[PDB]
């Protein structure tokens, strides 16, 4: 009842009940705050002020001091810079274009007659306004104010906007009315009573919250709030961003005056932390948090992404008991504290992670799990991870029910159910999968959709990293719900049809290889890793050796994710699980030795000329496993791979060695050894093994080439490319080393290669290989080195090229229509005009101005040729006028200076 | 009670078998007795014993069950007339337009029953036929859609036709890609149908002709999807406020997302993502809506991962984002708090951008009533800033960004539905004007953003009010630019004219047509209050006059239906009516504004236009052409001379040869234009033809006058030499494309697409455009005879004329073998009755018995019609 | 119409080869000039810009309806920054 409010006002109003001077009115305001007003209190806090006005001697009174209706204009007669910005948005006429060389105050007053027969079913006289002709005149502040009050309830965003700005303008009088002592003695229970809002808002409604925040930003002395409380409203609020500018404006404005900068540091963190841009925290503690030497060397080789001796640093840290001060800072630790976990976590290293999840809790060496509803601090911080890595390792079959038992000790409770059912569903889902429960399991997915669209749709549109980072679990969650339908209907256990179909999806709808990073590969995996054990416990072609295959290829997938984004650590655990177990199927043994053998490879850049030699050495000794020979001399497929890793391997090892040729010495004996040995020039000349090992490493790639070329045309192209390609990679580089070198002794051997490119590449081109279109000027000037027997070959070759391959290049292209090898490109560039000719036709006339022909036949032919297209445009010849058009645009005088230049 | 209704079954069940053991007679008349008895179930009641309810008596008889062993494909040659009369029964229907983009069926019946066909069928199509549903898929879908170019608005077709297609899904006909490709073809350039008529449309007519693209089979949709991007993209954007229409995207983006080419599809999914960020944007404070939000996030996980990151992409953010940014760098609105004892102070830019939103949007009356308070009063706050000139030494600062930002919302708030906050707000934006009107030079910004915004306003493509309320504003404009200047200043540099006609100007000339459209509007509003002051008219009239030509021939290309063409009728129609007058002042050479694309001159007159005019008489761009044929004789009689057209032109001819005319009558159109070349077209076909068709018709049409008003002779007009058109483009037409369809041009000249097949709304325009031009010849040959007792002896030159003879034969015979195939006696009635006139010009012409040996010579019997007689 | 009267005319002229906007193309898969955008007009305005050589702002109509606004640089060979763009796509 609006009458209630204004009866309860009747004296809260009143002069002595709250006070009638402006300031100790604002003072006593801050009284006003209990809980059960949040989302209306800004709204009613400010209206008290708008009747404190009402007895200003001028609040009844006029603003405008003049009659608006008269009196006034305005003119722009100006080239400010606003001008600038004006013409950037939409610019304005000008038209002086000329083409050689009735009172003051008053308006042309009607003339009724109409000087036709009108369209149907007297002289100049001069007025001034009637008072419906122009608007109020003169306003006073009385109407400004008064209509907002029962809006400024009804839309708190133009509350909050509105105190704020009515209180930091507040302040700001003075010392021509308060002085020090008093100024500062308000601001002490200002802060302590900002606080107290904080403290004591458990809703916590953000436009109040952020209000408190915004006005915080206003003045120097309100930024000294409680960093943690700070936090604490942000992370509920979804207010991390003012969260942030508080903090940063903290950081800075009390600079010149350390102990509370390191708590409002750690904060500060954990709020870019709650919103993905770990990127700032590596700057904090890199550069002001951290302090050790040791700091900086493990988030480095974690930046790299190889979180092993990373953690491993972390760990030897928090382990040493004595240091040079024996005091890295209680905040480095716990930083190192957190730090070390998610290292554990992206390495999939479940049993270290529970284990430090917990060890650090209070010497439950006997493992009390409930020590965590002690803390909020530990709730937020080891609870993820716990939960975590429990249900991981209890997916990967592993028995412990201390986790059920937890959870149903925590459903006992109101938080201890409530916040599962919230933040954790999916998890309470899974593990009434577990307990084979269909219904709760059901239920709990059904809230976790609800859950996420909440969740993401109050994340602000501006987050987009966080925004971002809460989406993927989205295909976790439908697969956890196609998984739930397929097996809540009884016709999927009978027939192996549906489930056959069913795996073709999986494969079909994997995470992306580049983009989704590697935990969130882990998930969907083992996952469905799980979902698959359980089919197969359902039933038991052979459904059960076909979920083998699946669960095989799925860790190839994964183990590719994690080669591609450099977790070659993580790959390493993979590849430990399968290093024996693969060696049972057969292609699968082969695709085991591909993988590890490409992983040593990709390892094989990162690192030093030992270092690498020793990280290819040992595929030598998969690769010489030939019991597989069988399946290479029946699967041309992998026969082909296997050469085209054999050579790469070589090439590795060659160009380690010739960047620094004696470095073999660094390697242990019977290494250096095993590379001479197996190069197998025992001339023991470096040169003469680097020579040999690269003519060894061309045989594999050609022959990979050849099997590649055979039987291999499907109305998978991957491959094809790639061996092209790489043989291609190797013999630029080569061909480099001869242009490079004035001393050529790689004369007879750098023979073929020349020729040998063109007919691999412009194979490959036909594929659409986006690389060879990137390489392709490369052709333009090797033929210019290699003019004898390229020409001949490139010329009867490229007609069977897509002419909308090329475009990119045209430039090049037309820039050689005048000397001979014009001969490779006419046809070419002939058919590009004769479909494409609004692509040519500037690359063209910027060569047309540029040619000089030979007064020879081949410089005839081509002159010939260049009329051929010339007037083959000048159809086009009729538009291109514009040309001309724009060139009109040009300022004369600017064509004349660069002429006279 | 229930059980009899078996029985019922059993009953009418029995007593068709009987009617079938006749043999042969039957079809015609079961397939008849059904109908006049649907037409009661159609006709049953219905609100927005029941369209529901017959259905399954309707459905147990087109089934066919094991009713006869306790024929059977006959309970589906039922089925079969189900299509074989229904269909046929289209032509049962008439229906067409009188009771700003809304009209009305002229015959409710032939709606009001046909529509519960459609929802009646809307169970009684969907079935297999058991699959031997072959012979009408092709047929049906293919009558279906020739005649659907009958009633746009109409949604039952494509409602039945989406049926078929999803039946046809199932029955895989389009499978593989000859009935079936024949039907593909169509389908295929059906994807340059509705998918390209999409700009025009409007709520259910929109609604239900979307489900019908969506619903098409993938193996189509594997082309060009660019097509399909807006579809898709409207479906979402559109089916938040009619909730199963989104529905339908979700079966097709499921489908598709299968059945599609994963690499043909990665690169467009980019466009389709971002429009379900609003599906998910609120918890909000046919099925449930939120089976929907549910649904979509369904999609987004069995889409993958891989596919799913397109949703968070920038451009996903750009045209909300731009209500994240500020309004003005500076905090502009400064105001001091009178508290009783000292004052504060505020800057209220900031409450702006808030309170316009709740005073546009917010949902709450009590609310919204206030709400206008606050920005009406506001508004004046800032005209009070902008008059706060202080005795300082700082002028009064920029407003324009804000003014901008700002005025646009007033003009919605004015429109407004809400009786109360209009009738403040109308009278605002007049004080506004009113004001703002009074600067004395050329670009005021606050001016430019005014007027820019209220042209904004009279562009808009959805809200006719606003154009309408806009339209006020405008004429107010102009009325109060013209109540605030001297005469001598105004004689001068009408400053506001200028700036308002420079870009009336430039929304004549965009090519987009609702940017056009406001822009007559404009110019009819203001009509009534130009032509005031001497000078604009003086100055500014030939200019107005020359752009509003070209903003009609820019209309061409486009629909009808936008009206442009009425629009644009009476914008020229009052210059006109202006110019009747006024020539008595435009006779006077003297300085004015160079209308775009004349020579530049010292001074300008009457005669410069009309010869202007004359240039344009033989461009092809239709309402342009009747124009300026229009306005060349309302415009010879008042130049200086005043003297008759033929008597005017007796002067020119005489002065630069029959040569010149023909040069603009065929070389008519830009520079030298060269419309004289035939051959270009009669060599190089590509759909260009009708470019070509167009511009014989204009040199047709052209002819189609002046020998008609007998303005220049016959034995001047068809010209010694260089007149190709009638001699060759005429004469080939008749002999080697008017016995043919499309095909016989796209053979030998260029070629004809694919295997030789395309679309009726291809074939159509050719057809009905083809059919158009043998009307113009025939009139204009006539006109021949007409006017002279000679030009006979012309045209003899032409001596075979006889292949034209055949045409006119053909043009009696069965002229439906080439023109009443459109539909609409409103045309394709007064033809016959045209056609018939030439006849007495052959009757009482010497060529009398070639008629004859058309036919009397051939075809004449008296009794087979007798003969018919027991079979009639 | 001051600075270039041939703009301030260009239109749609008949049997004609349609002009495409400049610079559509690039070198994937077999492009499609009848999506590339067509010329069909100008804005009357020009804006003149700061610096020494007071390049020219223009804007095209497109065929399609929305608007490409452009600099104009003359007197300048523009093939060296032209490939820089080259690169930065690479």
């Amino acid at each position: 009842n609006p009458g209630l409010q204004l009866i309860i006002r009747n004296f809260w109003s009143h002069e002595t009940r709250l006070p009638s001077n402006t300031l100790d009115r604002l003072l006593a305001l801050n009284s006003l705050y209990s809980p059960k007003i949040e989302v209306h209190f800004l709204s009613l806090a400010t209206n008290f002020l708008l009747e404190m006005t009402s007895m200003s001697p001028d609040y009844p009174n006029p603003m405008f001091e003049h009659p608006l209706s008269e009196c006034e204009f305005q003119e722009y007669t100006i080239d400010s810079d606003w001008r600038f910005r004006s013409t950037v948005l939409t610019p304005m006429f000008v038209e002086t274009q000329a083409s050689q060389g009735p009172v003051a105050g008053q308006i042309r007053a009607t003339q009724q007659q109409h000087d036709f027969t009108l369209t149907q079913t007297q002289v100049v006289l001069y007025r001034s306004y009637r008072h419906g002709d122009l608007p109020d005149i003169q306003i006073k502040h009385s109407s400004l104010i008064t209509p907002l009050q029962a809006v400024a309830q009804r839309d708190p965003i133009i509350a909050k906007q509105l105190f704020s700005s009515l209180f930091s303008g507040i302040l700001k009088e003075m010392d021509k009315f308060k002085t020090l002592s008093e100024k500062n003695n308000i601001t002490q229970k200002l802060l302590q009573d900002f606080n107290r809002f904080l403290n004591t808002t458990f809703s916590f409604f953000p436009p109040f919250v952020s209000c408190i925040q915004d006005i915080s930003c206003q003045h120097a002395a309100l930024l000294s709030l409680d960093p943690a409380a700070v936090s604490a409203g942000c992370l509920a609020s979804l207010q991390q961003p003012v969260g942030i500018r508080l903090l940063e404006e903290a950081l800075l404005r009390l600079l010149p005056a350390l102990p509370p900068d390191v708590l409002r540091w750690v904060e500060l963190a954990k709020l870019y932390r709650s919103i993905g841009e770990y990127d700032v925290l590596r700057g904090i503690f890199t550069s002001e948090i951290g302090t050790k030497q040791i700091t900086q060397s493990a988030l480095l080789a974690e930046a790299r992404s190889d979180y092993s001796e990373a953690a491993k640093q972390y760990d030897e840290a928090l382990n040493k008991q004595d240091w040079v001060d024996g005091e890295p800072t209680e905040a480095e630790k716990d930083f190192w504290e957190l730090a070390s976990l998610d290292c554990y976590n992206h390495l999939a290293e479940w049993k270290s992670l529970e284990y430090c999840s917990t060890a650090s809790i209070d010497s439950e060496n006997p493992p009390d799990l409930n020590k965590i509803w002690s803390e909020p601090f530990y709730q937020e911080t080891y609870l993820p991870y716990m939960i975590r890595s429990k249900l991981k390792l209890l997916l990967q079959g592993e028995a412990d029910q201390s986790l059920l038992t937890f959870i149903d000790k925590a459903m006992h409770g109101e938080l201890q159910k409530a916040i599962l059912e919230l933040h954790y569903s999916q998890e309470l889902s899974l593990l009434y999968l577990l307990q084979d429960d269909v219904d709760r399991a059901k239920y709990y997915i059904q809230n976790g959709i609800q859950s996420f669209m909440q969740n993401y749709s109050s994340i602000d549109v501006l987050l987009h990293q966080s925004r971002l980072t809460k989406l993927q679990s989205v295909q976790a969650l439908t697969e956890i719900q196609e998984f739930i339908s397929f097996i809540s209907k009884q016709g999927n256990l009978s027939s192996q049809v549906p489930l056959k179909r069913l795996l073709n999806t999986w494969t079909n709808r994997y995470p992306d290889a580049k983009m989704d990073p590697m935990n969130i590969w882990d998930d969907i995996i083992t996952n469905r890793c799980f979902f698959l054990s359980k089919i197969e416990e359902k039933l038991t072609e052979d459904i059960s050796s076909l979920i083998r295959s699946c669960k095989f290829s799925m860790k190839m997938k994964m183990i590719d994710s994690a080669r591609k984004q450099n977790n070659f650590s993580l790959a390493m655990k993979l590849l430990k699980e399968l290093h024996k177990e693969s060696k049972t199927r057969d292609d699968w043994l082969v695709s085991w030795v591909q993988s590890y053998c490409r992983l040593s490879h990709c390892r094989s850049r990162s690192q030093g000329c030992s270092e690498q030699v020793l990280t290819v050495l040992k595929t030598v000794s998969l690769l010489d496993e030939n019991n597989v020979s069988s399946y290479l001399s029946k699967n041309i497929l992998a026969f082909r791979d296997q050469n085209i890793l054999l050579g790469t391997t070589y090439r590795i090892i060659a160009n380690a060695l010739s960047s620094e040729p004696a470095c073999l010495a660094e390697i242990e004996e019977d290494k250096a050894r095993r590379i001479l040995e197996l190069s197998g020039s025992s001339s023991e000349d470096s040169e003469k093994v680097i020579a040999g090992l690269y003519q060894r490493a061309f045989q594999h790639l050609s022959e990979a080439v050849q099997a590649a070329e055979e039987e291999a045309q499907p109305p998978p192209a991957a491959g094809v490319i790639d061996a092209y390609m790489t043989l291609a990679d190797f013999c630029d580089q080569q061909l480099r080393k001869e242009e490079e070198n004035a001393s050529v002794i790689d004369s007879a051997e750098l023979q073929a290669y020349p020729a040998l490119v063109v007919e691999k590449m412009l194979k490959a081109l036909k594929l659409n290989s986006n690389e060879a279109r990137l390489k392709f000027p490369r052709l333009l000037q090797i033929i210019e080195r290699y003019p004898e027997e390229t020409l001949s070959l490139m010329t009867k070759e490229i007609s069977s090229v897509p002419c909308w391959q090329f475009i990119s290049w045209i430039s090049h292209m037309v820039a050689l229509l005048d000397k001979d090898q014009a001969v490779a490109v006419q046809h070419s560039v002939e058919e590009i005009t004769d479909n494409y000719p609004q692509a040519i036709v500037y690359p063209f006339i910027i060569s047309s101005e540029s040619y000089s022909f030979k007064d020879t036949s081949t410089g005839h032919k081509n002159k010939e040729f260049v009329a051929r297209i010339k007037s083959k445009l000048d159809q086009g010849g009729v538009i291109q006028d514009f040309i001309n058009a724009l060139d009109q645009l040009s300022n004369p005088e600017l064509l004349f200076k660069d002429w006279s230049n | 009670s229930p059980k009899m209704q078996l029985v019922c079954c059993r009953a009418i069940v029995k007593v068709f078998l009987a009617l079938a053991a006749k043999g042969p007679v039957l079809r015609n008349c079961i397939s008849t007795v059904v109908h006049q008895g649907l037409i009661r179930i159609c006709s049953k009641p219905v609100v927005l014993p029941t369209y529901k309810d017959y259905v399954d008596l309707f459905r147990h008889l087109l089934s066919s069950d094991q009713m006869m062993d306790s024929s059977e494909s006959l309970n589906h040659l039922l089925y079969d007339e189900f299509v074989k009369s229904v269909l046929k029964i289209v032509e049962k229907l008439d229906l067409t337009l009188e009771i700003a983009a809304n009209l009305h069926p002229a015959k409710p019946k032939d709606f009001s029953a046909f529509i519960n066909l459609v929802e009646f069928c809307r169970e009684i199509l969907p079935e297999k036929q058991a699959e031997f549903f072959e012979p009408w898929v092709y047929s049906f879908s293919y009558e279906l859609i020739l005649q659907s170019t009958r009633l746009p608005l109409i949604s039952g077709f494509y409602k039945l036709l989406s049926i078929t297609v999803r039946n046809a899904k199932k029955i895989k006909y389009f499978e593989g890609v000859p009935e079936k490709y024949s039907c593909f073809a169509l389908f295929v350039k059906f994807g340059k149908e509705v998918a390209v008529k999409m700009k025009q449309y409007k709520d259910e007519l929109l609604a239900s002709c979307l489900t019908f693209l969506l619903s098409l089979p993938h193996n189509i949709i594997e082309l060009d999807v660019r097509a399909y991007v807006p579809a898709l993209q409207m479906a979402f954007k559109l089916g938040l406020s009619y909730t199963p229409l989104a529905e339908v995207g979700l079966n097709a983006l499921e489908e598709w997302s299968i059945y599609i080419d994963r690499h043909v599809m990665q690169p467009y999914y980019k466009d389709i993502l971002p429009c379900l960020d609003g599906y998910l944007k609120t918890s909000a404070l046919a099925i449930s809506l939120e089976e929907i939000r549910i649904r979509v996030v369904q999609m987004l996980g069995s889409l993958g991962g891989q596919i799913n990151k397109n949703l968070l992409t920038v451009t996903s953010s750009d045209e909300m984002m731009k209500s994240y940014v500020a309004w003005d760098r500076e905090k502009r609105l400064s105001f001091a708090v009178p508290f009783r004892e000292m004052k504060p102070v505020i800057f209220l830019d900031v409450f702006l951008p808030r309170v316009t939103e709740l005073a546009l949007t917010a949902s709450d009356r009590q609310t919204k009533v206030a709400a206008c308070e606050l920005l009406h009063s506001m508004v004046m706050f800032m005209l009070g800033k902008a008059t706060q000139m202080p005795e300082g030494g700082q002028g009064a600062p920029p407003m324009y960004q804000l003014y901008k930002r700002t005025f646009p919302v007033l003009l919605r708030l004015a429109c407004d539905v809400d009786q109360v906050t209009r009738q403040l707000y109308e009278p605002l934006v007049m004080q506004l004007i009113h004001w703002f009107t009074n600067n004395k030079k050329f670009e005021s910004q606050d001016t430019v953003a005014l007027l820019e915004a209220i042209l904004d306003g009279i562009v808009d493509p959805v809200d006719s009010t606003l154009r309408d309320f806009c339209g006020r504003c405008i004429r107010e404009f102009l009325k109060w630019s013209i109540k605030q200047i001297t005469p001598q200043q105004q004689e001068k540099s009408p400053v506001n004219t200028k700036s308002l006609f420079k870009r009336l100007y430039s929304l004549a000339l965009h090519p987009n047509a609702f940017k056009r459209l406001g822009a007559s509007l404009a110019f009819n509003n203001i009509y009534r209050e130009f032509r005031e002051e001497e000078s604009l008219v003086e100055q500014f009239v030939f200019e107005a006059l020359v752009i509003y030509m070209e903003s009609l021939a820019l209309a061409h290309a486009d629909e009808k239906s936008l009206g442009t063409i009425q629009q644009c009728c009476d914008a020229i129609d009052h210059l006109c009516r202006i110019i009747e007058k006024k020539h008595v002042s435009l006779n006077k050479a003297k300085k004015r504004r160079l209308p775009r694309g004349f020579p530049p001159s010292a001074s300008l007159c009457l005669l410069d236009l009309v010869k202007w005019l004359l240039a344009h008489c033989g461009r092809p761009q239709t309402e342009c052409r009747h124009k300026s044929i229009e306005l060349f004789y309302k415009f010879v009689p008042l130049l200086p001379g005043n003297r008759s057209p033929n008597l005017w032109l007796k002067d020119v001819l005489k002065e630069e040869g029959v040569s010149f005319l023909i040069n603009t009558f065929e070389g008519g159109g830009c520079g030298q234009p060269s419309g004289i070349l035939a051959q270009p077209t009669l060599l190089y076909s590509l759909q260009a033809t009708l470019c070509w068709l167009d511009l014989l018709l204009a040199a047709l049409e052209c002819y189609n006058t002046f020998i008609g008003e007998r303005t220049v002779g016959a034995l001047q007009v068809l010209g010694t030499e260089a007149q190709s058109s009638l001699l060759k483009a005429v004469a080939f037409f008749l002999e080697s494309i008017a016995m043919h369809d499309i095909i016989a041009a796209e053979k030998c000249f260029g070629t004809g697409a694919a295997g030789n097949r395309t679309s009726p709304q291809e074939g159509e325009r050719y057809n009905y455009s083809k059919c158009t031009v043998v009307v113009r010849i025939m009139e204009f040959t006539t006109t021949l005879l007409n006017t002279s007792p000679e030009g006979w002896k012309l045209l003899k030159k032409d001596l075979c004329n006889t292949h034209l003879m055949r045409v006119l034969v053909q043009t009696l015979c069965e002229p439906a073998s080439i023109g009443f195939n459109i539909g609409d006696v409103q045309v394709m009635a007064h033809l016959p009755d045209v056609c018939v006139n030439l006849m007495k010009a052959l009757k009482m012409s010497p060529y009398k018995d070639i008629l004859e040996t058309h036919l009397r010579e051939k075809i004449t019997a008296q009794s087979i019609e007798e003969l018919c007689a027991v079979n009639l | 119409k001051e600075c270039s009267p041939w703009m301030s005319d260009f239109k749609v002229e008949f049997l004609r080869n349609e002009l495409e906007i400049p610079g559509q193309y690039d070198g994937r898969g077999k492009p499609l000039p009848e999506y590339h955008v067509r010329i069909a007009g100008f804005d009357e305005r020009v804006t003149v810009m700061a610096s020494l050589r007071r390049p020219k702002r223009i804007i095209i109509r497109g065929h399609d309806e929305r608007e490409h606004p452009f600099l104009v640089k003359g007197g300048e060979d523009l093939r060296q920054d032209q490939r820089v763009e080259q690169l930065f796509q690479v």
